[PDB]
C-alpha cells in the first residue's frame, strides 16, 4: 500500500491533522496504513478509524440518495442513461469504501481484539458498513443477514460485559435500532430496543461521573429523538 | 431518516 | 483523458448531477472532459466550470490554511516532519488543481474566446487561479505579476466592453480588489477600487430590470462588506 | 479575510 512507507505512529498524526483540516479521504487513507500495519488499535485509534470512514461514508451516501431521487422521479421525459450511469457510479465508489472497511475489520482487527471495548466496537463497525451496503443493495438479503449477524454478536458480548450507559453499547443499540427500522422492516423491534436501551440507561446514570453523564445522556438523546419520529 | 449514532 | 469516451452533452448533464449531489470533483472532472471536446462554452457552461473548480480549490485552501496554522505554531515542542510534510502534501494537490484550470485556459480556452462575456470570464479565472497560487507561494514575484496581468486584461476590456453593473465586471473587479489586498500589499488600491466599483455601478442600477438587479446588488454587497472590513 | 466573488 501507498502508506507502506511511513511509520505507524507518523500515519496517525497525521490523521488527526487531516481530521483538523476535514480532509476525511486523506485521513482514511492514514488510518487504513495504521491498520496495515499488523498491531492492535488503541481506543483513540479505532475511534480516528471510524470518523474518518463515517465521514467518507457518509458523503457518498448523501449523494446516492439525491441521485437515486432524481432517478426514480424519471422513472414516473426521457433523458437517456445518464442518471442511472451516474448514480451507478456513486454506489460502486461507495461499495468499494464499504468493502475496504469490511476487508479491515476480517484482516485482521476482529480476529485479534479481546476486549470488550475492542472487539463490540469493530462488530458494531461490521455491522454498519453492512447496513450501508444494504441501503443500495436490490445479494441484498444475504447483505441484510450479514448486518443482523454482526450487530447481533455485538449486542450479546456487551450486555454481558458493559454497563447500559456504556457509550459503545449505546451506540450499538441505537444504531441496530436505525437497521431494525430502516433495513429490516422491524419497526416495532425497532422501537422496543431503543425505548429498553433508553430505560435501562437512565436507571444506572446515577453511577456516573459529570464528565460520563453527560456522554451517555448524549446518546440517549438520539435514541428519544428517533422514539419521536417513530411514534 | 432515523438518527444513528454520532462521532 | 478518461471522459474522452463521453458525449459532450452526457459529461455537461453529468456535471449538473454532481453539482446537485455536492460531488464537486467528479463536478470538475466532467467539466475537464467537455472543454476537451475542443468546443466553445456556453454562459451554462462557463459558470458550472467554474462553480466545480472553486469548490474543489476552496476544500484545498481551507485545508492549507489550518494546516500551515498548525506548522507555523510548531515553528514558535519539535513534533517532526509530519506537519511539514502533510501541508506540502495538500499544497502539491493544491497548486495541482490550479495548473490544470490554467493549462484549460491556455489551450484553448482564451485564445477561442472573443465576445467579452467569454474573453472577461476566462481572463478573470486566469487571475484567480494565479493569485491561488499566490496565496501559497514562498517563483512568488514572478505569480503574482501573471495573475495581475490577468486581471488587468479583464479590467481594460471589462471597461470598455461591459456597463459597471455586469455581474462579471463586478465580480472581477472584487476579485483583483482582493488580490490588491490580500497578495499585493496594496490595501490602498484594493479600497480605491471597491469604492469606484461600488459607486459606478450604484449609478447605473437605474437602467435594470428587477431580476439583473438583484444580480448586481448582491455582488455590490460583497464589495461594501470588505469595505468595511478594510476601513 | 476578504470576500471573493460568490457562484
Ligand atoms: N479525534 C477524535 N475524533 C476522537 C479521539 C477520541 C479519544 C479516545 C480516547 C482517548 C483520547 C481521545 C475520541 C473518543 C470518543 N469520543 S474521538
Ligand atoms: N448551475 C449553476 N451553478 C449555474 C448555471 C447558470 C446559468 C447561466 C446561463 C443560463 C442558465 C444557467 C449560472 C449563471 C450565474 N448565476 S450559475
Ligand atoms: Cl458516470
Ligand atoms: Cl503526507
Amino acid at each position: 500500500g501507498a502508506m507502506g512507507s511511513m511509520e505507524r505512529a507518523s500515519l496517525i498524526q497525521k490523521a488527526k491533522l487531516a481530521e483538523q483540516a476535514e480532509r476525511y479521504e486523506d485521513m482514511a487513507a492514514f488510518m487504513k496504513g495504521a491498520v496495515e500495519k499488523g498491531e492492535e488499535l488503541s481506543c483513540e485509534e479505532r475511534n480516528l478509524l471510524s470518523v474518518a470512514y463515517k465521514n467518507v461514508v457518509g458523503g457518498q451516501r448523501a449523494a446516492w440518495r439525491v441521485l437515486s431521487s432524481i432517478e426514480q422521479k424519471s422513472n414516473e421525459e426521457e433523458k437517456g442513461p445518464e442518471v442511472r450511469e451516474y448514480r451507478e457510479k456513486v454506489e460502486t465508489e461507495l461499495q468499494g469504501v464499504c468493502d475496504t472497511v469490511l476487508g479491515l475489520l476480517d484482516s485482521h482487527l476482529i480476529k485479534e481484539a479481546g476486549d470488550a471495548e475492542s472487539r463490540v466496537f469493530y462488530l458494531k463497525m461490521k455491522g454498519d458498513y453492512y447496513r450501508y451496503l444494504a441501503e443500495v443493495a436490490t445479494d441484498k438479503k444475504r447483505i441484510i443477514d450479514s448486518a443482523r449477524s454482526a450487530y447481533q454478536e455485538a449486542m450479546d458480548i456487551s450486555k454481558k460485559e458493559m454497563p447500559p450507559t456504556n457509550p459503545i453499547r449505546l451506540g450499538l443499540a441505537l444504531n441496530f435500532s436505525v437497521f431494525h427500522y430502516e433495513i429490516a422492516n422491524s419497526p416495532e423491534e425497532a422501537i422496543s430496543l431503543a425505548k429498553t436501551t433508553f430505560d435501562e440507561a437512565m436507571a444506572d446514570l446515577h453511577t456516573l461521573s459529570e464528565d460520563s453523564y453527560k456522554d451517555s445522556t448524549l446518546i440517549m438523546q438520539l435514541l428519544r429523538d428517533n422514539l419521536t419520529l417513530w411514534t | 431518516r432515523s438518527l444513528s449514532e454520532r462521532l
